[PDB]
């Protein structure tokens, strides 16, 4: 079904594209797993450790 | 929100009590940063009262862990809202949905 | 074998007030990712534009507060006038005006008429006003700049005094927001080893894809002096 | 892990490597054909090493 | 500078012996008036003291020879 | 001490009997005082800003 | 103050002396090791990844 | 301004040898780093012009595995030392030299027939080894200039055979992006490049040719 829907908005089945290197413009050898991750914030600041 | 949930983000925003849920359906007569003010239908409404429901949102207030806890009107004006509907996203919360 | 036939700015395609599509052609045969690459890096880092910094709302003192009638907290509002696409032309910092008031969405387009103060999006919607007596007074100062100058590496700059009320936003300067760009190969003179480089440009409309292009080349070749001379 | 993997990877043969079968002078030239895109990192080829 | 101190335990053959005799003339250099044996190139007297140990201009030996050589010198300036 | 007599006694910029008990802003710490409350027992005088 | 003259003196007063970096629990004797300080922007202490 | 930026102040050159040197740039920008040292690096690779040989006719060989006694090495190792023979030809756009060799030792390149407008930077060459004192070598060398690297395999009569062309003068060329600071601003960059050349050119004047073909490229957006 991850698969299905990739297909109906025109992505690669594999979840893979192909990156570019940014700072050299020339393309990583292999693709690269690129997707949207939900990415939480902790309350385990550097500014209360330090 | 989550672009991928798994569908208890309504229910852990909801059933914590951070949200402002609507006692009682009706239309959004004044909505603002700092309050919501909710014209009831005459279905739910008592007789020998005014039919009117406040909802005083919690604005910058601290957190045990020194958090902000601040409630955004979801609402906006005029629109219709129905019994057990979020009017204001608490922390954390994004159109009812709990989002972290 | 030693001359190398040196790109031109061929065609300028415009999708839409934000997106284009410069073209630079034609290209030796190994240029075109070169050029391409030095190019992307230094639009998407060093253009200069305009951006709003500084906000006085009437009666607010600090951002961590609400307005009567303004449906949004003044933290939103700062967040909105964030991403208000502006362009001055001959000045470095101006000081905008926005007065609205009743019932409806305060829009980019509310902001008091400069004469050399352009509002690319009109249609930006700052706040929402719920109250029919409600009124909303700022003093948007929008100014000119490159790259992303945060508020707090900011209040270092000791302004002789800077009153309570005016409220720092950061200052995201630059006005590109993806730049990408493909060889392809040209028909030029027979010759098939010459390349073609399209550099497809999305930015907030504050900058002329041929500007924007012209001085991305600018500071290229002004910064290959230190090796052109090596001294 | 990372650098494992990096060493690991640069240090494996495929067998139809862009650039197989060549005769290189040393290790400069192998580095300038890996960087011009001439010769895979992998392209198994002959090379003089002192 | 310094990275390594390798060098300096094959003078002094061992590092707690090496550590002694560099804490010795780093003193001298940083309390005392004893300028480098080698060119100071922005370096701290124990990198300075390090250094030396590495040429073969400090030892213990040398240190406690200079020691009764200067004490010598300056305790007969009997007047 | 003898000498901070003397040096008081030089300049003649006395001592404070009062000594500084403020409260400051931790180290590190950059906001903004959106809030500030002011609590006090029943027969101090209050001053203006309570 | 933190005036811009006393962070060339700190890039002078840490220039050759190094500082004991310790993890606990301190299991084994390299659980403390001397390192070089290089200054850094941060708040967080850039540990060397061989180590 | 916010059009002025950052220009490099100390600009260090090392020479390591007369042919290897280690440029160091500081400061740069935030990003023109790795901006110009890959520019550099793309053209000092593939881009720029130099002359090198192409392919060799030796007469008793007929193809890259075949044999010929007298010589120690195998034909793959003699066109392995052809390769790397450095070369400059003013002259022309195509030299043809010839090699003459018959006796004991080193076929060194100081053994090339001396034309007017080819110079081998590097006489003390080793092209092969002679060991019988019958058996002689006779080669052709053809000598072309191109930029780049155009290796064999890309450009394929008989007896002729086809060398790697390594036209550029550069043989190492690697860069780094170190922090650097001025000014208590920490993010700046500082470049170190470090560049071998094969002798036919010194260092930095392989850098100053690469910008200039770089700007050249540039001289049709730059505004003054």
């Amino acid at each position: 079904e991850i698969k299905e829907l990739l297909k109906l908005g025109d992505l690669p089945t594999s979840g893979q594209i192909r990156l570019y290197d940014g700072r050299t413009g020339e393309q990583f050898e292999r693709p690269v797993t690129v997707g949207y991750m939900y990415m939480l914030k902790l309350n385990h600041l550097v500014d209360d450790k330090m | 929100k989550p672009l991928v949930g798994t569908g208890m983000e309504r229910a852990v925003a909801v059933d914590s009590g951070v949200t402002a849920v609507a006692k009682r359906g009706g239309v959004v007569q004044y909505v603002d940063a700092s309050r919501i003010v909710i014209k009831v239908n005459e279905d739910e409404m008592y007789p020998g009262e005014a039919g009117i429901d406040i909802y005083n949102l919690t604005k910058y207030t601290r957190s045990n862990q020194n958090t902000c806890i601040n409630q955004m009107p979801c609402v906006s004006l005029g629109e219709p809202v129905e019994r057990g509907d979020v009017l204001a996203d608490g922390p954390s919360t994004d159109l009812g949905e709990l989002a972290l | 074998v030693t001359e190398f036939l040196k790109p031109r700015l061929v065609d300028i395609e415009q999708v839409s007030s934000t997106h284009a599509k410069v073209t630079l052609e034609p290209l030796e045969r190994g240029f075109g990712h070169t050029l391409g690459n030095a190019l992307r890096r230094i639009l998407l880092s060093s253009m200069p534009g305009c951006a709003v910094t500084e906000v006085e709302i009437d009666g607010v003192l600090h951002e961590y507060s609400t307005k009567e009638g303004v449906q949004e907290d003044i933290l939103e509002i700062l967040l909105n006038l964030k991403g208000l696409a502006v362009r001055v032309q001959g000045k470095d910092e101006v000081i905008l005006t926005l007065n609205k008031s009743g019932i409806g969405p305060v829009t980019a387009a509310d902001i008091t008429h400069d004469g050399d103060v352009e509002i690319v999006k009109p249609q930006h919607v700052i706040c929402h006003l719920t109250d029919e007596n409600a009124s909303i007074s700022m003093r948007i100062k929008v100014q000119r700049g490159r790259g992303y100058v945060p508020a707090s590496t900011r209040i270092h700059s000791e302004e002789d005094e800077r009153p309570i009320g005016r409220l720092l936003v950061d200052a995201c300067y630059s006005p590109v927001e993806r730049i990408a760009y493909n060889v392809e190969a040209a028909r030029v003179e027979q010759r098939t080893d010459l390349d073609k480089l399209v550099i497809e440009m999305e930015t907030n409309g504050t900058i002329d894809p041929e500007e924007a292009i012209r001085r991305a080349a600018t500071i290229l070749a002004e910064q290959l002096e230190a090796f052109v001379d090596l001294r | 892990q990372d650098v494992v993997l990096g060493l690991y990877y640069m240090t494996r043969d495929c067998v139809n490597a862009k650039g197989e079968g060549m005769v290189l002078t040393g290790p400069k030239e192998a580095e300038r054909l890996y960087r011009s895109g001439l010769a895979s990192l992998h392209a198994r080829v002959k090379v003089r090493i002192t | 500078a310094r990275v390594t101190v390798q060098d300096a335990v094959e003078k002094i053959g061992n590092r707690f012996d090496l550590v002694l005799v560099a804490a010795r003339r780093a003193r001298q250099m940083q309390v005392g008036g004893k300028d480098p044996l080698v060119p100071e190139e922005n370096d701290k007297t124990t990198v300075i003291a390090l250094r030396e140990i590495e040429e073969g201009l400090i030892n213990n030996q040398i240190l406690d020879v200079r020691e009764r050589q200067e004490q010598q010198e300056q305790e007969a300036a009997e007047l | 001490t003898p000498e901070e007599k003397l040096l008081r006694a030089i300049f003649g910029e006395k001592a404070s009997d009062v000594k500084d008990s403020s409260l400051r802003v931790p180290n590190g710490v950059s906001g903004t005082v959106i809030d500030v409350q002011v609590f006090t027992r029943d027969g101090v005088e209050k001053d203006k800003r309570a | 103050r933190e005036e811009a003259v006393v962070w060339d003196i700190l890039d002078e007063v840490i220039r050759e002396h190094p500082v004991l970096l310790n993890r606990a629990p301190t299991l084994h004797r390299l659980g403390i090791q001397a390192f070089e300080p290089v200054l850094i922007e941060g708040k967080a202490i850039q540990l060397h990844p061989l180590v």
